[PDB]
């Protein structure tokens, strides 16, 4: 349960494949919904079940309800803390655009990076974490914008 | 189906990082299966 961003991988009969990427925080494991489906998790010798989650929302939290509560300020640049498949996890720099929905504004990131990149942190320049990478849309010239997905600490 | 975390690093900003990517500011619609689409 050491604090810090993790792969999340499955193994079938031969070798592994990463499905996605989560953050540890406080004892609690954060990723989306969609990577895990809410099936548990094999940490070392242990293992983390799932405690909250929301599938309209596309989150899910292990051990503990979630934990990350800071959010994006609506000016400043962000980091995608990226962590892809078969390559090291790397911070990429950007000024987030706007998800606009009927229920408020949503900062969104125009990253690009494969399907089990999902779950990656986006950091401010503290450090903490805003939001996790991989909930998003493709626009019209087949990119694709990922909303900066944050849940609330009850 | 063996699901398994591995730790891949330290959560910290970058100094002096690269600097990447449009601001786009999309209208949208999000659904109860938590989709997000855009509106036409
Ligand atoms: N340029 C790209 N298509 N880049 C994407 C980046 C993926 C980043 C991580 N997020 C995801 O995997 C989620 C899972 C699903 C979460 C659902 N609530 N995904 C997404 O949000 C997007 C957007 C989307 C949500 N709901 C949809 C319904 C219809 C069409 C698109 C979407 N989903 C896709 O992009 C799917 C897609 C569509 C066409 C071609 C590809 C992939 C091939 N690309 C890859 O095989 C790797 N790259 C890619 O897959």
């Amino acid at each position: 349960t050491t604090d810090g961003v993790y792969r999340v991988m499955t193994r079938r009969l031969l070798g592994s494949t990463q499905v996605g990427v989560g953050v540890m925080q406080e004892g609690v494991f954060h990723t989306m919904w969609h990577v895990t489906k809410g099936a548990a998790l094999r940490s070392g010798e242990g293992r983390l079940d799932p405690y909250w989650g929301d599938v309209k929302q596309d989150l899910v939290s292990y051990c503990g309800p979630w934990k990350l509560d800071a959010a994006w300020d609506g000016l400043s640049e962000v980091q995608l803390l990226a962590v892809p498949p078969g390559e090291r996890a790397k911070n990429i720099q950007t000024l987030p655009g706007i998800f606009k929905t009927k229920d408020g504004d949503i900062g969104a990131v125009a990253l690009d990076y494969p399907a089990g990149t999902s779950g990656s942190p986006i950091l401010d320049k503290c450090g903490r974490v805003i939001g996790l990478y991989g909930n998003g849309v493709v626009i019209k010239n087949g990119s694709y914008v990922s909303a900066i997905t944050q849940g609330k600490r009850e | 189906v063996d699901m398994y975390i591995e730790r891949a690093g330290d959560i910290t900003w970058e100094k002096d990082a690269e600097v990447t990517g449009n601001s786009p500011r999309l209208d949208v619609a999000l659904d109860e299966s938590g989709d997000f689409s855009l509106v036409e």
